[PDB]
């Protein structure tokens, strides 16, 4: 799985979207467990998310200190952010993601963990 | 290791939506009728290595049928789709099956009843028996709720590889790039993110 | 690029280039494959492409190219064959026949090009459907004899005959007119003596050939239709049941042939045909036992290994056994020399029923239902099957699947969780299992209890403990409720409850507690009769449910509330009375600690709890004590409500608190939930809130409009506005819920309706489209349905406020505003049914939009819209007819009769609304019968158009002939005239009328349809 050298800092169920600006609409990329994984050798923290049943990767990127979580006009339980190097589908790509959770509490927990992981990565 | 899969069924039953869900994760809500055929490669990781389906997603509307049974040549498996909210699409399943097996006489075939997420169901479980004498696998599926959405490919893979214990496994996850561009230095960042923020996410009443 | 050259028909076709395009499409990938696809489709679609087929078939080196050439001819043959001059048809016939013979006589081509030869055979069969036998009387004699000169040609002729039989008997009903289907069936029937002669000879002189298999494949098709004497008066049954079962390469097709034989309903007075039906079964089962596997074989393991064709064989064996035995097992039940055969066959089915494969298990379960239903009714039969039924009890009890009520499930990581989705397929499988197990319990109640009771002991004593084992056992125990005596049930259920309770006290961890709790809840909810008669148990059960409502597992809490509802719908009486040994009725105890009990429940589970209390409360029929019980129940929401209204009106800006909006929505939802179960009895509680609720509706409506104006349409997506609109929706839902169940309709009209319409109608009409709630239309539908006849002016006001503005939302496309679409036509349906006078009071321009809206509904593929649109048109035609010979009705027909006829014809004939065929035909029949019954009092035509005095009958046929001539120019005048003559004669006979329409739909898909086809009836 290439996860055996990592510690699960945080896990939450979520639905991930990517923005398609050609169509100016959000498109689902996956639903499943969003995991914050800290590599035990480098202490680098990444988001890794796999789809239910197929276990296919829909998010794989470092939680960069440069990223910023922003609200979406329609939701009190989601965050959108620009990511510049996600390798879920092969070569590194940039996306505008949105990630939605089961509750506002989960979304607030995710944001606090996201920022904790950003501090870890700055070292 | 790749296998040709033809996907057939009446127009609007959900063939392209089902394929797009598997390709990209998305749920396409609009109905854009397929013109002839669209071919999409589709890879699954298994405990027996990767399996690749070349998915021939064919047109169900007669006036868009293109080459019709010409698409079936050299197929190694197939999915016949119908819509459990539309009885006419089930009544046409014998017709699609007839055309298919006249070209592909000995292939594994899954019969799929789509849209089982809709509450007002018209083709009830007990009505669905066409697969019995024809040796097809049957699944209730929903591309919308993803109920059983992996099962047609898992069953076909087990038949094509010849291993009933085959399972999907978690794809490898390489360490992602650590040095990345700051998106906020990209100038169009402010415009691009505002558009994303002020476009509402779909289905805000869903549980996720 | 170079590939496009094949589309230029002003040059000779570059055959090598076609083959490369084809190769790129089939063997290539990416952009090149996709470009080649578009080029091939355009080439195939060129109306002159068939002139190239001869050339492609002779000179191409690509079998796929030749397949496509045949597809091109196939389109020509099935569609425009009759325009070709006869020399061209004879010519095409000759080189298709010649190519087939040539390919079969080349051994290497016959072996390697099966796809292409099969396609050519099908193409020939299409020619036969056009030409045979009237222009080809010698085909069957020519086929039969050409078979003797070559093994390959003989085999391929079996393929041609198989396909011909398929096209004429199995797939004709949709694809041919009734008359042509009958013509081709009679033609094949006339010639079948010779065909069977050839088939039987091949079968006698062979063992395992590809020629044998092909011949048996053709026989499988014949068995659908041929006379019985060919099966029972030749040697063919012995050959099928012995010789062809021995060899594996003929076994699968022979089993399928024997399944088809097994379904014919024999002449049941004939003792010799009966002996032959017994014998072929004896032979087949003997072949299975000695050549394939003995009756003791572990078919579960065999199927799971999935070697070779084992799975298909075991599927086909189940189909054979169930088909034969459902039809013929009585032939085996009285003769004692047949007992072992009867029981071995059923023992094979027992083994098949252990296979882990849901669809196969359902196939055998269908048979078991057939068997046990018969043993339940038919004297002196059940003892024959005692050992089979005892084994079956075990199989079903050990393989029960999860009932709908059980909300906790084991996920893929091994955790017990609330179910994500309902599973209609397993819910149905559970109900099928319950049906069989109910019967089996009646057949031997002692065996059933013994099995279940000893299985339970091995769960308590741990020797067989597991989630799967306690689950399947508990589900089986619940499923047989109603099968036992109340006295055996008493001891049985008492035993199961106490044992399951002890299970729950013992097992540690959230997961084992949630599993055993769900099993306790399933069992108790299934046995209301026992709980009714035993208050001490009912009380502990209910109190135990209240304990489960405090568990951390949401699946357990949800299930406790649903089980509460389920028990109380049946046992409510024992909550409303005072029990001996109890200080007060239990309903009053429940109401008192309602805050304590529900404290850990989520809002929607709290609402279910209140709905349950509403069920109990409505058991009380003394009006005074019930209104007091209602008042007692609603204390906490009424107290929250009273607070909210005094603060909300003291400063209208307290509603921007999003937490206040949530509290308001839950108060209304609590009222909806209680009103759902109490119905008309809810009226006192609605009276306490009604006027302040409608004021809140207004205040919320103003905030929504102000938010949209200040922030734009995107405001409707915000959590704030969605929360405000939920207050409006829940308020409409409460009123709709009450009015749907109300009995005092005078109070509805005199107290409720006027403030309702003042509060909702103008707000709907004067909001922008994206702010309009489709629930307004839904609420108005119930108002019109229940009291529309008492408020004719209100119905007119409803129409004026919603009709044109909602129509304008939904008449640019078929997709926008899906809820409004559906509710819109539901409302128009009930107004047109119950208050048709309101449409008479429309100005003519608005009535015209009404007709437009109805025909617009025809054209939807969405069934909820389409079905209501066709019903409205039918009801409107009936409404107009009931008015008689008056100006409004005469003007309706002159303005709109032919619009309805032509719009109905358009959706009938355009091949995109086939789901509505029956209602379309019904509507069209009604319109035509109006004219032939002379119910239209004025001329449908203008002064000059035809001679004065001309009947509407003559003019209708002339309008329709002209309409059809221009819309289907490829029909001859006679086709159109014969079709219309049949259609008008048959307008009192729906099934015949529909057949004539289906025949028309066949004929418009081709050229040269026979006009005499319409004389079929
Ligand atoms: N509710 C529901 N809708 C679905 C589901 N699957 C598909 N749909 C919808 O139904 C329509 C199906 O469209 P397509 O997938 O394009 O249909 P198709 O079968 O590919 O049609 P052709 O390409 O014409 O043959 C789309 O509007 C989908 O959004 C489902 O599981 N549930
Ligand atoms: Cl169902
Ligand atoms: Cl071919
Ligand atoms: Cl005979
Ligand atoms: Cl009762
Ligand atoms: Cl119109
Ligand atoms: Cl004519
Ligand atoms: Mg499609
Ligand atoms: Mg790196």
């Amino acid at each position: 799985t290439m996860e055996e050298d990592e510690e699960v800092l945080y896990k939450v169920r979520a639905k991930l979207f990517r923005f398609d600006a050609d169509a100016k609409e959000w498109k689902e990329r996956g639903t499943g467990d969003c995991k914050f994984l800290k590599n035990k050798k480098t202490n680098k923290v990444r988001i890794l998310m796999r789809r239910d049943k197929t276990l296919k990767i829909c998010a794989n990127h470092i939680i960069a200190p440069e990223y910023t979580l922003k609200p979406n006009v329609g939701s009190d339980r989601s965050w959108v952010y620009a990511c510049t190097a996600d390798i879920a589908e092969g070569e590194a790509e940039a996306f505008t993601f949105a990630i939605r959770f089961g509750s506002k509490e989960n979304a607030d927990k995710f944001k606090e963990e996201f920022e904790k992981a950003q501090e870890i990565n700055k070292k | 290791v790749q296998f040709k899969l033809v996907l057939v069924g009446d127009g609007g039953t959900g063939k392209t939506t089902f394929v797009k869900r598997h390709l990209t994760g998305e749920f396409e809500k609009k109905y854009v009728a397929t013109l002839g055929v669209e071919v999409h490669p589709l890879v699954f990781h298994t405990n027996r290595g990767p399996i690749k389906f070349n998915v021939w997603d064919t047109a169900g509307q007669e006036k868009f049928g293109g080459l019709r049974d010409g698409y079936y040549i050299q197929a190694q498996c197939a999915i016949i789709m119908f819509d459990v909210t539309s009885r006419v699409t089930y009544k046409n399943v014998p017709n699609w099956h007839r055309d298919l097996v006249r070209v592909c006489e000995n292939i594994p075939i899954v019969l799929c009843g789509n849209k089982v997420d809709i509450k007002d169901r018209k083709v009830k479980a007990k009505s669905i028996v066409f697969h019995r004498k024809k040796n097809l696998q049957y699944y209730d599926i929903s591309a919308k709720s993803n109920y059983n959405f992996e099962k047609p490919f898992l069953w076909l893979a087990r038949k094509l590889i010849g291993d009933p214990n085959l399972e999907f496994v978690a794809m490898p996850a390489l360490a992602p790039p650590e040095v990345v561009d700051d998106p906020a230095l990209a100038a169009q960042y402010e415009h691009d993110l505002e558009v994303a923020q002020t476009t509402a996410l779909p289905d805000e009443d869903d549980d996720l | 690029g170079a590939m496009e050259g094949i589309l230029d028909f002003s040059n000779d076709l570059d055959i090598a280039l076609l083959d490369q395009v084809v190769s790129t499409f089939y063997q290539g990938s990416g952009v090149q494959q996709k470009q080649a696809q578009e080029i091939l489709t355009k080439f195939q679609d060129n109306p002159d492409a068939w002139q190239k087929a001869d050339q492609i078939l002779q000179f191409s080196t690509n079998p796929q190219s030749k397949f496509i050439a045949l597809s091109i001819l196939d389109k020509l043959i099935t569609r425009k064959w009759k325009l070709l001059p006869n020399d061209h048809r004879i010519g095409i016939r000759n080189f298709v026949v010649g190519m087939i013979i040539s390919m079969c006589q080349d051994d290497e081509v016959f072996k390697t090009q099966k796809n292409l030869i099969n396609k050519s055979d099908l193409t020939l069969v299409q020619i036969l459907k056009q030409e045979w036998p009237q222009n080809w009387p010698e085909f069957i004699p020519e086929l039969i004899g050409s078979s003797s000169s070559s093994v390959n040609v003989c085999e391929n002729n079996m393929i041609v005959l198989k396909l011909l039989s398929e096209e004429v008997f199995d797939f004709s009903a949709e694809q041919m007119t009734q008359a042509k289907a009958l013509h081709l069936k009679n033609s094949m029937s006339k010639e079948f003596e010779q065909i069977f002669k050839l088939c039987f000879q091949v079968l006698e002189q062979g063992s395992s050939s590809s020629l044998i298999v092909a011949t048996l494949e053709s026989l499988l098709r014949y068995l659908h239709w041929i006379p019985y004497r060919y099966i029972y008066e030749t040697n063919i049954l012995e050959l099928l049941s012995t010789k062809f079962m021995t060899s594996p390469d003929t076994r699968a097709i022979t089993l399928k042939c024997l399944t088809e034989v097994s379904n014919l309903k024999i002449p049941q007075d004939n003792d010799l045909i009966k002996r032959q039906t017994v014998l072929f079964f004896q032979n087949t089962l003997q072949q299975i036992a000695t050549s394939v596997m003995p009756v003791t074989a572990d078919l579960k393991a065999t199927y799971a290994n999935a070697n070779g064709n084992d799975q298909s064989f075991l599927q086909d064996l189940a189909m054979f056994l169930t088909t034969y035995l459902a039809r013929n097992r009585a032939l085996l039940e009285s003769d004692e020399s047949l007992r072992e055969l009867l029981l071995n066959a059923h023992q094979y089915l027992i083994q098949l029923s252990k296979i882990e494969e849901r669809e196969l298990f359902k196939t055998t379960l269908d048979y078991w239902h057939n068997l046990v239903a018969d043993l339940f009714y038919e004297p002196l039969k059940k003892h024959i099957y005692e050992e089979i039924c005892s084994q079956l009890r075990l199989v079903i009890i050990e393989n029960m699947v999860r009932p709908e009520e059980v909300l906790v499930v084991e996920n893929d990581e091994g955790e017990i969780v609330r179910e994500f989705v309902k599973e209609s397929d397993t819910i149905q499988l559970y109900k099928s299992e319950r049906e069989v197990l109910v019967y089996l319990t009646h057949l031997n109640v002692i065996d059933t209890e013994e099995i279940m009771i000893s299985k339970l002991a091995r769960q308590i004593d741990g020797s067989e403990w597991s989630w799967h084992n306690i689950n399947t056992l508990s589900w089986a125990i619940g499923s047989i409720s109603g099968t036992m005596s109340e006295d055996t049930e008493k001891r049985f259920v008492v035993t199961v409850i106490k044992d399951l309770l002890g299970l729950c006290e013992q097992k540690r961890g959230k997961d084992n507690k949630a599993v055993v709790a769900s099993d306790i809840m399933y069992v108790v909810g299934q046995y209301p009769r026992f709980l009714k008669a035993h208050w001490n148990f009912l009380r502990t059960v209910i109190l135990k449910l209240f304990e489960f409502m405090h568990e951390t597992h949401e699946g357990v809490q949800d299930m406790a509330c649903d089980t509460f509802i389920k028990i109380v719908q049946k046992c409510k009486y024992h909550f409303v009375i005072q029990q001996p040994r109890e200080s007060e009725p239990f309903i009053q105890t429940i109401i008192r600690d309602i805050q304590k009990t529900t404290a850990d429940l989520q809002p929607q589970q709290v609402h279910t709890f209140y709905k349950a209390c509403g069920i109990i409360i409505s058991e009380e029929r003394s009006v005074a004590e019930r209104n007091r019980l209602l008042s007692d129940l609603m204390q906490l929401p009424n107290m929250a409500w009273d607070t909210i209204v005094e603060q909300s009106t003291a400063n209208p800006t307290l509603l921007l608190d999003s937490e206040t909006v949530k509290i308001i929505a839950n108060i209304i939802k609590t009222n909806v939930a209680v009103c759902t179960s109490m119905g008309a009895d809810f009226y006192p509680q609605l009276g306490h809130i009604y006027y302040n609720m409608l004021q809140l509706y207004r205040a919320v409506s103003s905030m929504i409009s102000a938010q949209v104006a200040a922030e734009g349409l995107i405001a409707t997506k915000t959590p704030k506005v969605r929360g405000l609109r939920t207050i409006k929706k829940e308020i409409l839902k409460l009123v709709e819920t009450y009015i749907s169940k109300a009995r005092n309709l005078d109070d509805v009209v005199k107290v409720l309706v006027e403030p309702l319409l003042n509060a909702v109608l103008e707000d709907y009409m004067n909001n922008v489209p994206d702010a309009r709630d489709a629930e307004v239309l839904n609420c108005m539908t119930t108002v019109v349905e229940k009291v529309g006849h008492m408020i004719p002016q209100g119905v007119i006001l409803i129409l004026q406020s919603v009709f044109e503005c909602t129509l304008d939302m939904i008449n640019k496309d078929f997709t926008e505003y899906p809820e409004h679409r559906v509710e819109f036509y539901k409302l128009l349906k009930v107004i047109n049914e119950k208050s048709f006078a309101a449409f008479l009071e429309l100005p003519p321009a608005a009535f015209k939009l009404f007709v437009d809206a109805i025909c617009w509904a025809f054209k939807h593929n969405n069934r909820d819209v389409e079905v209501n649109g066709l019903q409205i048109a039918l009801d409107l035609v009936k409404n107009i007819e009931r008015m008689g010979n008056v100006p409004f009705a005469n003007e309706f027909h002159k303005n709109y009769f032919f619009i309805f006829v032509s719009e109905t014809f358009f959706v009938l004939t355009d091949s995109d609304h086939k789901s509505g065929f029956s209602k379309q035909a019904l509507l069209l029949m009604k319109l035509i019968s109006l004219v032939y019954d002379n119910k239209i009092s004025v001329p449908l035509y203008q002064e000059a158009e035809v001679p004065q005095g001309t009947s509407n009958q003559v003019y209708l046929s002339q309008y329709l002939a002209n309409m059809l001539s221009n819309a289907f120019p490829h029909l001859t005048s006679e086709q159109i005239a014969s079709f219309l003559s049949a259609l008008t004669k048959q307008c009192k006979d729906l099934v015949v009328f529909k057949g004539t329409l289906r025949d028309f739909l066949v004929q418009i898909k081709e050229v040269g349809g026979d006009p005499t086809d319409y004389l079929f009836a």
